[PDB]
C-alpha cells in the first residue's frame, strides 16, 4: 500500500493548503441555502399539514438543496479533519512544555502532587512515546539528575516509566504499524482536544449538519457563526458572561422582590385581578400563586407602565388609596430602577471592553514592547520612532536570533553567543535591558 | 575578559593584519583570469571568513569612544590604499544581477543562442552612469572570452557570489559595527558611502539587537537571517498569531512575567514553522 | 440645483431644500456626521439585529403556529405565520418597534397548549432585542456625540 | 493617481501655479539615472533641446 500511503498525506496537504478559503465557502454556501430557505410554506393540502416549497416558474430549486446540504456536511467533514491535520500540534506542544517546565524546575509530581488537568496528566509519563512530539526527549533523565539525591531512584524510575533504566544508560552510552503503538498516550491526547474550547465548538458545528437532514429548519443555528467568527461581534456575546456572576444574582433579586410583592395582592387584593371581559366565563389568575407569579413576571417586568394596566380602573372605594401606593411601589422599583441596573451592567461593560480593545492599540502605539521607556522623549530626534521600532527593538528579529542559534553547532558560538544561551536553557531572563537602550546615558558621547 | 586586548593592541598584531590585507586584496586581482582559478580562491575567501571574525571579537565589550576602538580604525588609514579595492570588489560583482534586472539592458542582442558579443556589451556598459571607464575590459577579461564573442552572463552571474554570500554579509557587519560605535570622525565616513551597496543588499538580512550584560554594560550584537525563513514569516498563518499574543501581555500579563511567555511564543511559532516547512511544497 | 428645475414639475419637492440647515451650520453638522462616524460597526450590529430575529422567528413559524393572529373576525381569518417572508417582515415591523415584547399583538395565552414555553419565548425575545441590542444602537450614537 | 497622468504632457499645465519650470528640474534631478528621450516624451516637452 506504498502507492497510497504517501498519496493520502498528499491529499491531506492540498486539503490543508486552502483551509481558510474552504472554510469561507463553507460558511457562505450554508448562508445561501439558509437564504433560499426563506420560501417554505405549510398547508393542510398534500403536494396532516405537509411542509412544501413555494416556487415561481423554476423547477430545480428543491433538488438543489438536497445536494447543497450534503455539500455543506462534506465540507464540514473536510474542515474538521483539516483542523486535526494541521493544528493539533498547537494544542500538543505548549502543555508538555508546561509539563517539562514543572518537571525540571518545580517538581510538581515528585516533590508534591496537587484539579481538572493535574491528575489527568499522570497518564502520559510512563509511556516510552511521550517526548516523541517535542524537541527535548532526554527530559526523563535530567529529572533524575535533578532529584536523584533526595529520594529513591527505584520508585521514581517506575513512576516516570523508564523500562530497564540502568541497562539503557549503559547501552546508549556504549553502542504491523499499530501493534508497536501505545494504547494510553493516544487516548490521553484524544481527551485534551475534547477538553479544550475550539475543537468541541467545531464539532458542535458538524453535530447539527447530519441532524439537519432530519428536518431542514435546524440549519438556522448555523447563522450564529457570524457572532463568534468576527472579533468585533464576539465581545457582545462575551460581555454577558463577563459580568454574569453578579447579573444572575441581581436578576434573582428581580425574581424574589416580585415574589415578595405578589403575596400581598394574592391575600388582600383578590378583587380586581381579572382580564376576562366575559361575565359568565370568569377566570381570574389570583387563585393559585404559582399561576399568579408566572403572570406577574409575564407582565410586570414586561409592560413598563406598572401592573394596573392589565387590571381595569379602580373606580370603587374598596382600598382605593392603598392600591395607588401598591402600583407605584411596584413601578418605582421593578421597571424604573432594577431594570436600569440590568441595562447599565451590559452597556457600561460594553464601554469598558471596547475602550480596552484600543488602549492596547495605544500601548503598541506609544510603549516599547521590550523595556519601560515611553515615546515622549524620542520626540527631539526627528522621526526617531521607526528607527527604534523596526530594526533595534523589533519583535521578529529577536525570534530570528533565537532561530539561528539552534541549527549550527556551539563550537561556533562566541562569548556573547554562549552568554545568551547558557542561561536561556535554564530559563532566567534578566538579560534584556529593562531601563536603558541607546538613549539614557549613551547621550553624553553621542553627536 | 578584556585583558587579552591589553597586549593584543600594544604588540605587533596590526601591521601583520595590514600585511595580510594587502595580499588579500591583491590575490583576486590575478586569480580571476581563468575558470580554473576559483576552487582555491574560495579557499582564500573562507580564510577571509575567519579574518573578519578575528577583529569581530575585539568589538566585544566595546566602549563607545575607546582607544581600542580608535586603534581599530587607524588600521584603515595606515593601510588606506588596500581597502578601496576590497570594498569595490564586492560592488563590481553584486550590481552584476542589477544589470540584468533592467529590461533596457536585456533587449540588446535578442539572439536565441544567448551568446552576446563582448563589444556589444562594452559600449553598453560605457553608457551607464554607475560605472568606471578603465574598469570595463578588466572584468571582461575576468569573464570568459571564447574568441571575444561569448559572455554567457548566466554563468558570469551565479558563480562569483557563491563564495561571496558569506563574506559579503560579514564585511557589511564590519562596516556597520564602527559607524555607530565611534561618532564624529571624518575619514571613516567616506568608505561607507563608497560601499553602501552590500549594506543595501543585506538590509533584510541585517538585525540590530541589544543584550544587557557584564555588570551593566550593554553593547549591540549582529546576526544573520536566512532567505528561506525570510520570506515566509510574513504570512497570515502566523501574522495574526502575532496579534493573538500581542493582545494578552497587558490584558493579563505582569511586568515580571511578560517575556517569560514571549520565549514560549517564539518556540511555538518556530515549531509550527517546523511542521509547516515539513508540509510545505 | 438639480432639485430646483425639477421643483417646477411638482411643487412639493422643495422640502428637501430644508436639509440645507443640517450641513450649513457646523453645530448641526456633527449630528448627521456622527452616524457615518460609527456606521462601520453599526450596520453590522443592526445586521446582527436582523439575523437574531430571523433565527428567533422560525421556532414560532414551526412550533407556535396557533396564536399569531390579529384578525378579530372569525369568518375572515388571515394569520401571518403562513409564509415566513411575511412573518419576518411582521416580526421586524412590531418586535423592534413596540418595546414591550412580541405577545401584545397576540392575545392572552389562556390555554395549556405549551403555556410555560411561550412565557420563556417572549421574555427571551424581550431580554435580547429591546433591552440590550437596542441600547447598543442608542449608546453608539449618544456616546459618539459626547 | 492614474487620472493625474492626463495633465503632464500638455504645455498649459503650470499656467495656474507660480513655478512653471517644474518640467525641467525633474530632468535636472533624474536625467542621470534613466533615459532622457523617454522622460521628455512622457512629460510632454515639445522640442526640448
Ligand atoms: C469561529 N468559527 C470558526 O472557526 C469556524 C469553524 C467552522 Cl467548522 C466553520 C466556519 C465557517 C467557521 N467560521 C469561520 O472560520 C469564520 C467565520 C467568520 Br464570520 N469568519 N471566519 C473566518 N475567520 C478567519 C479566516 C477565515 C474565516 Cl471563514
Ligand atoms: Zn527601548
Amino acid at each position: 500500500w506504498g502507492e497510497l500511503e504517501v498519496q493520502r498525506v498528499k491529499f491531506l496537504n492540498y486539503l490543508s493548503r486552502n483551509f481558510y478559503t474552504l472554510r469561507f465557502l463553507a460558511l457562505f454556501l450554508a448562508f445561501a441555502i439558509n437564504f433560499i430557505l426563506l420560501f417554505y410554506k405549510v398547508s393542510d393540502s398534500p403536494p396532516n399539514m405537509v411542509y412544501y416549497f413555494l416556487e415561481e416558474s423554476t423547477g430545480y430549486m428543491e433538488p438543489a438543496l438536497w445536494c447543497l446540504s450534503l455539500l455543506h456536511t462534506l465540507v464540514a467533514f473536510l474542515c474538521i479533519i483539516g483542523y486535526n491535520c494541521l493544528k493539533v500540534p498547537l494544542v500538543i506542544f505548549k502543555r508538555e512544555k508546561e509539563l517539562a517546565r514543572k518537571l525540571e524546575f518545580d517538581g510538581l509530581y515528585i516533590t508534591e502532587q496537587p484539579d481538572v488537568k493535574g491528575q489527568w496528566d499522570r497518564l502520559v509519563l510512563n509511556t516510552p512515546s511521550f517526548p516523541s512530539n517535542y524537541w527535548d526527549k532526554f527530559v526523563k533523565r535530567k529529572v533524575l539528575d535533578k532529584h536523584g539525591d533526595i529520594f529513591g531512584r527505584e520508585r521514581i524510575a517506575e513512576l516516570l516509566g523508564m523500562d530497564l533504566a540502568s541497562l539503557e544508560i549503559t547501552a546508549h552510552n556504549e553502542r504491523t504499524w499499530l501493534m508497536s503503538i501505545d494504547v494510553k498516550y493516544q487516548i490521553w491526547k484524544f481527551g485534551v482536544i475534547f477538553t479544550d474550547n475550539s475543537f468541541l465548538y467545531l464539532g458542535w458545528y458538524m453535530v447539527m449538519s447530519l441532524l439537519g437532514h432530519y428536518n431542514n429548519f435546524f440549519f438556522a443555528a448555523h447563522l450564529l457563526d457570524i457572532a463568534m467568527g468576527v472579533k468585533t461581534l464576539r465581545t457582545i456575546l462575551s460581555s454577558v458572561t463577563h459580568n454574569g456572576k453578579q447579573l444572575v444574582m441581581t436578576v434573582g433579586l428581580l425574581a424574589v422582590v416580585v415574589y415578595l410583592y405578589t403575596v400581598v395582592a394574592f391575600n388582600f387584593f383578590r378583587k380586581f385581578y381579572n382580564k376576562s371581559e366575559d361575565e359568565d366565563e370568569p377566570d381570574m389568575k389570583c387563585d393559585d400563586m404559582m399561576t399568579c407569579y408566572l403572570f406577574h413576571m409575564y407582565v410586570g417586568v414586561r409592560a413598563g407602565g406598572g401592573i394596573g394596566d392589565e387590571i381595569e380602573d379602580p373606580a370603587g372605594d374598596e382600598y382605593e388609596l392603598y392600591r395607588v401606593v401598591f402600583d407605584i411601589t411596584f413601578f418605582f422599583f421593578v421597571i424604573v430602577i432594577l431594570l436600569a441596573i440590568i441595562q447599565g451592567l451590559i452597556i457600561d461593560a460594553f464601554g469598558e471592553l471596547r475602550d480596552q480593545q484600543e488602549q492596547v492599540k495605544e500601548d503598541m502605539e506609544t510603549k516599547c514592547f521590550i523595556c519601560g521607556i515611553g515615546s515622549d522623549y524620542f520626540d527631539t530626534t526627528p522621526h526617531g520612532f521607526e528607527t527604534h521600532t523596526l530594526e533595534e527593538h523589533n519583535l521578529a528579529n529577536y525570534m530570528f536570533f533565537l532561530m539561528y542559534l539552534i541549527n549550527k553547532d556551539e563550537t561556533e558560538h562566541t562569548g556573547q553567543e554562549s552568554y545568551v544561551w547558557k542561561m536561556y536553557q535554564e530559563r532566567c531572563w534578566d538579560f534584556f535591558p529593562a531601563g536603558d537602550c541607546f538613549r539614557k546615558q549613551y547621550e553624553d558621547q553621542l553627536s | 575578559c578584556t585583558g587579552n586586548q591589553q597586549s593584543l593592541a600594544h604588540s605587533r598584531l596590526w601591521d601583520a593584519v595590514v600585511g595580510f590585507l594587502h595580499v588579500f586584496a591583491h590575490m583576486m586581482m590575478k586569480l580571476a583570469q581563468d575558470s580554473s582559478q576559483i576552487e582555491l580562491l574560495k579557499e582564500l575567501l573562507d580564510l577571509q571568513k575567519d579574518m573578519v571574525v578575528m577583529l569581530l571579537s575585539l568589538l566585544e565589550g566595546n566602549v563607545v569612544n575607546g582607544m581600542i576602538a580608535r586603534q581599530m580604525v587607524d588600521m584603515l588609514v595606515e593601510s588606506s590604499s588596500n581597502v578601496e579595492m576590497i570594498l569595490k570588489f564586492f560592488d563590481m560583482f553584486l550590481k552584476l544581477k542589477d544589470i540584468v534586472g533592467s529590461e533596457a539592458f536585456q533587449d540588446y542582442v535578442t539572439d536565441p543562442r544567448g551568446l552576446i558579443s563582448k563589444k556589444d556589451f562594452q559600449k553598453a556598459m560605457d553608457s551607464q552612469k554607475q560605472f568606471t571607464g578603465p574598469e570595463i575590459q578588466f572584468l571582461l577579461s575576468c569573464s570568459e572570452a571564447d574568441e571575444n564573442e561569448m559572455i554567457n552572463f548566466e554563468e558570469f552571474a551565479n558563480r562569483f557570489q557563491e563564495p561571496a554570500r558569506d563574506i559579503g554579509f560579514n564585511v557589511a557587519v564590519l562596516l556597520t559595527n564602527l559607524s555607530e560605535h565611534v561618532p564624529h570622525d571624518p575619514r571613516l565616513r567616506n568608505f561607507l558611502e563608497l560601499a553602501e551597496s552590500i549594506l543595501e543588499y543585506f538590509r533584510p538580512y541585517l538585525g540590530r539587537i541589544e543584550i544587557m550584560g557584564a555588570s551593566r554594560r550593554i553593547e549591540r550584537i549582529y546576526f544573520e537571517i536566512s532567505e528561506t525563513n525570510r520570506a515566509q514569516w510574513e504570512m497570515p498563518q502566523v501574522k495574526e498569531s502575532k496579534r493573538q499574543f500581542i493582545f494578552d501581555v497587558v490584558n493579563e500579563g505582569g511586568e515580571a512575567e511578560k517575556m517569560e511567555l514571549f520565549v514560549s511564543f517564539c518556540e511555538d511559532t518556530i515549531f509550527e514553522m517546523q511542521i509547516a516547512a515539513q508540509i510545505s511544497e
